[PDB]
């Protein structure tokens, strides 16, 4: 009679497909999801730094909108600019705005440092109806904008030496008057010039004269520029008119830190991973939630899913 | 698939071997029996743990990068930042494909591969007391009650023992 | 007596070498090759939308050079420059040009809306030798060349909205005379300067008195820039001499187009992939026929050929 | 090459058999022929078009792009332009140079895989009838005329039947 | 790994062995004894050494690329030259760390491959005159001295002469 | 009685392990590494022109610093920047410096041909205490410093056309003066300015007056442009003051000419790849050493180590 012995292998109710080299569509007994697909909308505020901007443009915390207030001296791991920001100060533009936010983004810090520069020669302090701060007639925190003194305006040349280690960033500017209303008011001549130089680097720009459309309900326009100043060198600040001066300047780190758009809320929790519509899981090697990320993240791809297999063929009884 | 053991001479699996991927039914004297394999189901599972390994939980830091959105018409540095980011995009997503297809035609392999060897290291252990049936059983000529069965399963299933009643049942007419 | 059964495999008297990862040379019963590396030297006109430039670059069909006139309003999902174009309007530059003419490709369209400004205060559809329209004096279509009125020339200020839901493209320009026999003659004065602002941007530009060498026989030179006025937003120029100045928009969309250099004739015929050899074939996963590709096409490598094994290893009897 | 039968256990292949991939020849009483496996050719043929599949005819599009040829020297943009064009370029060549040297390895691996599993499930069939010469023939130790050669090529061999005449030729002295 | 003989039903491999790779060892009347196979040796050589050829010495020559280090801060140009480079390097890291991954896996189981099909060649050349004894070893049922070892390992062995001898060895009782 | 004959394989007493798909630890019988990770610590000199800057920068040695006068119309494959170079002539910048670097760097010569400009209406050759050449005031050897002739200084107008077979590149630049003490005394008038234009193209530049920090006690700056000019083109310098003049043309070419920024000794060996840190043999495919090279060079990868296997699996007995 004797006996008979079989072997063999499992199998499940509840296969799975995968693909293959050979063939798009092969059974398995079980398999795992490598694209993350999904987030929760929050975005933790742990274990990265946040500092939600809210109202504020990181530009608008850095020249001081009166609104930005509480932005002062503030660092970040990543700053996150919301949809619904505005300003709310003197109308400005900056000429490549998209570096120095970034410069700004990367260095991850607002750290000011006050200096002393001998204004004699001018009105310091100038201010306006736009820029309210505390119901009162006022400008951009670290900006100081300079008049004349009396119906003249002589030939400033002002100086101010780098003995630091890191970097100093410095935020200056020039007005550009609406008519000649404003052009022999607040400096008192014809013509203005701004040059703003160092031992390496000069940049020097001409006020312009002339209206333009509104911006809540103001046609002059300032704009602004920015100088590096590294250790052993100098700024110098030759100046005929027009000057929107700094009152001193940013200290300028490196480190991990970034900017990012979004109007997802702020939660109180902890993920590694940022993107725009939310913090992810990092399981996963990869996703396909946002291109745009912060921290350790799954690398971003086109597919919605791929099924890693984790078990043997299913070959069902 | 690449060795003909599952999907191949083995006609189907199991769905109730629920403690085993791998493993013996037999029939002899005392009834019809079933037990799961540990070596050969734990030597599949590390393989495919270690495939886990390299790919769950190991991602890669990234911080200050390029803008990836734009609200305004540029030209040609908003150009090369959107080509750019395209470019990484395609050649990490044509990478997760291959690794997916690659590694899953690789694991349908391994895990034939494990209830191939089994089978052969089974066959090697009855020598001429069996013969091999064509679909993953064995007919075993000489009488083998639970405990021989066990013995078979355990590797401690001694030959010689039963040869003499096997050949004489083998070589009959 | 008894038989003999033999298991055997084909193989074939012409078999192909093929590459793998332990020999550089093993033969194979059958192979196919993944690289294209040839085009029937057409561009054909279909699927895709093909605008043939022949002897105008997208720019000057924009400008409306008087040769480019057939290009109005039209749209492309390609357009081809040919080596073969020559501009035969006033000599003109571009500062960024290849950004103004990538932008324009990737909208597709040369659409354009006239508007009434408001000139008044100066002569309007100033014209010249150099740019023959139906053997008369002329200019380009889409500029307005602006001069005096009677020995003067006063401050203009001329405002325009959009309250439209697409982004407006304006074209506009400086005159740059060659020197004081055109600076007397069409402004009235020694002077010249020119502002094109909007909500959030300005750009403003200084007329320069110069003799350049010459081009179809004409030393001085226009300077062309754009301004993109979006949604809400305004256009304001603020002009004192030598304005060259839009008689109206173009509309920019988003989408599939673009724009290729190439000599290849165009055919009649069906192809998805276009280089500037001509369209080729899309069935190979790899080609080497050009690096510029549009369409759905093989993507661009470096190997001739890369042939795949399609069959077994040939071991011949 | 991986399993020793195409290329290494059988000499060569048949340039004869031209209606399959993988066959049968035989020596009987009644002369010697020739028959083409269907299965085992249609397994080799399906992953190899699942192969082509995968790669013949699956383009991406792309439209506007970035400048990949200059008339003038420009400096640091068109460097960048450049440079990333080549990586990009590289990287590509890299994916397609190391995919057709994987899929061919592969593809010469699985179709000796279809022979071995051919070779392996006739000899299983043939149970004590026959030996293995170890060229890929078998020695069958009995009669086996056109009707019983075509029963082991349709798998309706019943190995019983023959059995006693097998056993008393092959163990003869 | 996947075809089982080299840490699988072989125990270990033989530090003596100093003249190849793969080989034998026999015990019979005149002592015991040991003959390195060069033929198998020479296969998982050669397969080795073509990877060799494909990564050793063929390298890219380049020239003039972008800068990747800076002095200087200055954002959006600055951000993608870092940034084109960083997702470089990382798709090469991925290439080397994936090929280095495959080939290991692949080389490991050639390799198990060339001393599989060496067993199973033996095995096939021995017909009825051994038995497999399931660690890589044959039990040989005939005076086997050694001329006759080196006739199995030279493939001159001649199956018949001994079969009468081996055949009432095998089947006593 | 019978035989025994064991099947085996070799084992070694010293594995390696390495990593593989399913097992980041399996031991070998051997294996090799793919990453090169050390530098010999100096730059061969073969097979490839390598040409030491020493205490000039590739810039210094193009405009003609005197302490570069020995690299006057040399030519290399790669020139090497030193850390401790510093520049002795007339304090400069260039707008775009990286790019003018660049382009010369990649043109790989500094082949200078002398041009005769009808330079009449002007004293030429100024010179200055802080350029010493030849123990006495000199200038940048390819600039010719243009000042005026007996109080006066009328508008220059000179032409030179290019009829040669390859692009000219013309360096050129503008002086800003420290006060009004030097734009009385070498150009005779209030106001200045440089055009240099051709066919295609035209740069001008406005001079500017005021004080900068000093450097090597120099409060002036030059500021320097380039000017390509193609076959069948010309170029044209109309200047009313203040012009930095070409004394001539490079030439500019096309190769595999580079730039690097190392202090690596020059050796005298042999070897295809340099990086920074020194040359690297280039047996391996993979190099952690440097992500800048220049050569037949291993690709740059983020590992220290990568090891192929080229044996088998090591079972020790
Ligand atoms: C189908 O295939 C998959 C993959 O092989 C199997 O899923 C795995 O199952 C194991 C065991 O159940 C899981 O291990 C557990 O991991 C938890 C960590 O959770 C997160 O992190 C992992 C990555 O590390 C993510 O993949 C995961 O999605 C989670 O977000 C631990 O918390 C668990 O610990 C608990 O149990 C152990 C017992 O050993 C205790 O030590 C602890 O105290 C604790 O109680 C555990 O280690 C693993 O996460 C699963 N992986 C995936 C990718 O899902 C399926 O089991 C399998 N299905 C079948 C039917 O076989
Ligand atoms: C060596 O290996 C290759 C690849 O395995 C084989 O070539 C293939 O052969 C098949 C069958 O002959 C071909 O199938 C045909 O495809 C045609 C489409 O043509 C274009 O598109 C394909 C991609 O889809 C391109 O690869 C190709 O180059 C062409 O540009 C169809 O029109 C055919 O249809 C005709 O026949 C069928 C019969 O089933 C009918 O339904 C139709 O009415 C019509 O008459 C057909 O489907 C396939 O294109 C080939 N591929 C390649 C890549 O070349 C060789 O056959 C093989 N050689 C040997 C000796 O075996
Ligand atoms: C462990 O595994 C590795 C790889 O399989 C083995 O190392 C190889 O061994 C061979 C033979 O000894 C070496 O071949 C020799 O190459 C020399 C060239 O040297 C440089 O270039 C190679 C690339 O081509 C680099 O990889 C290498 O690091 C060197 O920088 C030749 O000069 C040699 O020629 C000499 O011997 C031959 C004999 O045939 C004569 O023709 C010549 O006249 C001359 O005397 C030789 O060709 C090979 O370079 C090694 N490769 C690597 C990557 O190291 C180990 O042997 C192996 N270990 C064990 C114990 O097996
Ligand atoms: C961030 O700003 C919002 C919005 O307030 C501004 O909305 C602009 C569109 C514009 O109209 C501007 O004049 C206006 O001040 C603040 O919410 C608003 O706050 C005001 C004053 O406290 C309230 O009257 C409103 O209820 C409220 N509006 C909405 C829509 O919520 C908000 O206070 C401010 N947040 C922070 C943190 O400063
Ligand atoms: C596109 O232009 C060509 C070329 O015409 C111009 O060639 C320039 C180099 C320059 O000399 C310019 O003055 C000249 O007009 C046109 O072909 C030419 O057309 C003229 C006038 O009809 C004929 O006399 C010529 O035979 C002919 N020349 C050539 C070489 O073909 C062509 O008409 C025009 N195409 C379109 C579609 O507008
Ligand atoms: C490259 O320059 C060095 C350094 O010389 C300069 O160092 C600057 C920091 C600055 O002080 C400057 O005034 C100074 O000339 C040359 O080496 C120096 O040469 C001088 C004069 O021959 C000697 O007195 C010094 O011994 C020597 N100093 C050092 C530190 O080595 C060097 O000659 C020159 N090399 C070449 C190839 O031109
Ligand atoms: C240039 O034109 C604009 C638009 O007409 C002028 O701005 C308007 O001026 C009126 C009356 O002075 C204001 O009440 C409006 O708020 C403005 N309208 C708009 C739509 O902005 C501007 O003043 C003109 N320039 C000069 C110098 O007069
Ligand atoms: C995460 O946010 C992104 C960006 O908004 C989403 O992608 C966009 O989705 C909208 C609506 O479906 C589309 O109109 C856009 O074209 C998409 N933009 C891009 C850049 O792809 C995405 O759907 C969100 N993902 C999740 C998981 O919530
Ligand atoms: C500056 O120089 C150029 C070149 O000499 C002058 O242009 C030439 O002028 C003559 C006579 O007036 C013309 O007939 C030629 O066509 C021009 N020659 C070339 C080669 O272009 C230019 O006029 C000069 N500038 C001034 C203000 O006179
Ligand atoms: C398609 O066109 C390209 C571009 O002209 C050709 O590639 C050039 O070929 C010429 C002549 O052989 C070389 O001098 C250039 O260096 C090549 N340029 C580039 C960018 O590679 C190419 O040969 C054409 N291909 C086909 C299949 O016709
Ligand atoms: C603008 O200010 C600078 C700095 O005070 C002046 O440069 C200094 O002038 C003194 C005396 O004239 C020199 O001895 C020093 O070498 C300079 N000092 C520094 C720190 O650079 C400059 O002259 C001023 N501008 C004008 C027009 O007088
Ligand atoms: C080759 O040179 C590079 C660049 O100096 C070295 O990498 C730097 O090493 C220093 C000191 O360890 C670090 O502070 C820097 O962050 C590194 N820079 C970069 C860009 O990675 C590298 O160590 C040298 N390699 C060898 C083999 O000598
Ligand atoms: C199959 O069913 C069980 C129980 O419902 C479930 O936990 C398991 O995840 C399922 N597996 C797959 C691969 O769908
Ligand atoms: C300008 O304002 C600041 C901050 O309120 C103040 O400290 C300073 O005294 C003012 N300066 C002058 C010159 O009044
Ligand atoms: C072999 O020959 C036939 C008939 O001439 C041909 O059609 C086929 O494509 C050839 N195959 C190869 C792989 O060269
Ligand atoms: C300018 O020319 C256009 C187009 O020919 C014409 O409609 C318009 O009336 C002209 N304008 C004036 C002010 O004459
Ligand atoms: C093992 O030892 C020998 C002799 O000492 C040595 O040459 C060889 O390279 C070593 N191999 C490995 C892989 O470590
Ligand atoms: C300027 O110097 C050069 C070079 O020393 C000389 O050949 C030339 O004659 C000088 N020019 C004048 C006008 O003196």
């Amino acid at each position: 009679p004797g006996a008979t012995l079989c072997l063999g292998h499992h199998a499940v109710p509840n296969g799975t497909i995968v693909k293959t080299i050979t063939n798009d569509q092969i059974e398995v007994t079980n398999a795992t999801e490598l694209v993350q697909s999904s987030s929760t909308g929050e975005i933790c505020d742990s274990p990265h730094q946040i500092l939600d901007g809210e109202n504020c443009t990181l530009i608008d915390a850095l020249l001081g909108d009166p609104q930005c207030d509480g932005f002062q001296n503030k660092k970040w791991d990543l700053f996150v600019e919301r949809s619904k920001a505005y300003s709310n100060c003197y109308p400005y533009d900056v000429p490549d705005y998209a570096s120095l936010r970034s410069l700004v983004a990367s260095s991850g810090t607002l750290e000011f440092n006050n200096e002393s520069f001998n204004w004699t020669g001018v009105t310091q302090n100038g201010t306006s109806s736009a820029c309210i701060r505390r119901s009162n007639n006022s400008f951009f925190s670290r900006l100081n904008w300079l008049t004349h003194l009396k119906f003249k305006y002589p030939a400033l040349n002002v100086t101010m030496p780098n003995n630091e280690k890191f970097d100093k960033l410095y935020i200056w500017g020039v007005h550009h008057p609406v008519t000649d209303n404003d052009q022999i008011f607040p400096y008192a001549q014809a013509s203005g010039r701004i040059t703003v130089s160092t031992k390496r680097s000069q940049q020097t720009v001409i006020p312009n004269i002339g209206s333009r459309p509104r911006v809540r309900n103001i046609p002059s326009r300032i704009s602004i520029y920015w100088t590096i100043v590294k250790p052993g060198d100098i700024l110098l600040i030759n100046s005929t008119g027009n000057l929107i001066a700094p009152r001193g300047y940013f200290k300028i780190r490196s480190g991990k830190s970034s900017i990012m758009r979004s109007d997802a809320p702020i939660g109180k929790c902890n993920s590694e991973c940022i993107t725009p519509n939310g913090s992810i899981p990092n399981d996963k090697p990869f996703q396909n939630v946002n291109r745009i990320t912060y921290g350790a993240c799954p690398r971003y791809v086109k597919q919605n899913t791929l099924k890693l297999a984790t078990g043997m063929r299913n070959v069902p009884e | 698939g690449i060795f003909g053991a599952i999907a191949g001479f083995i006609e189907n699996g199991w769905e109730g071997m629920v403690d085993g991927w791998y493993g013996f039914r037999h029939q002899n004297s005392e009834g019809i029996g079933q037990a799961a394999d540990l070596k050969s189901t734990q030597a599949a599972i590390d393989q495919i743990n270690g495939k886990l390994n390299r790919l769950i939980g190991k991602t890669n830091e990234k911080f200050h990068q390029i803008e990836k959105e734009f609200s305004e018409v540029e030209g040609r540095i908003q150009d090369l930042e959107k080509y750019v980011e395209d470019t990484k995009i395609d050649l990490w997503s044509y990478n997760a494909e291959l690794l997916v297809a690659l590694e899953n035609q690789h694991t349908i392999d391994l895990t034939d591969s494990e209830m191939n060897k089994l089978f052969e290291k089974t066959k090697k252990q009855l020598r001429e007391n069996a013969e091999d049936m064509g679909n993953g059983c064995f007919k075993i000529y000489h009488k083998c009650d639970n405990a021989c069965i066990g013995s078979i399963r355990n590797g401690t299933y001694d030959h010689d023992v039963y040869r003499d009643e096997a050949l004489n049942n083998r070589f009959q007419i």
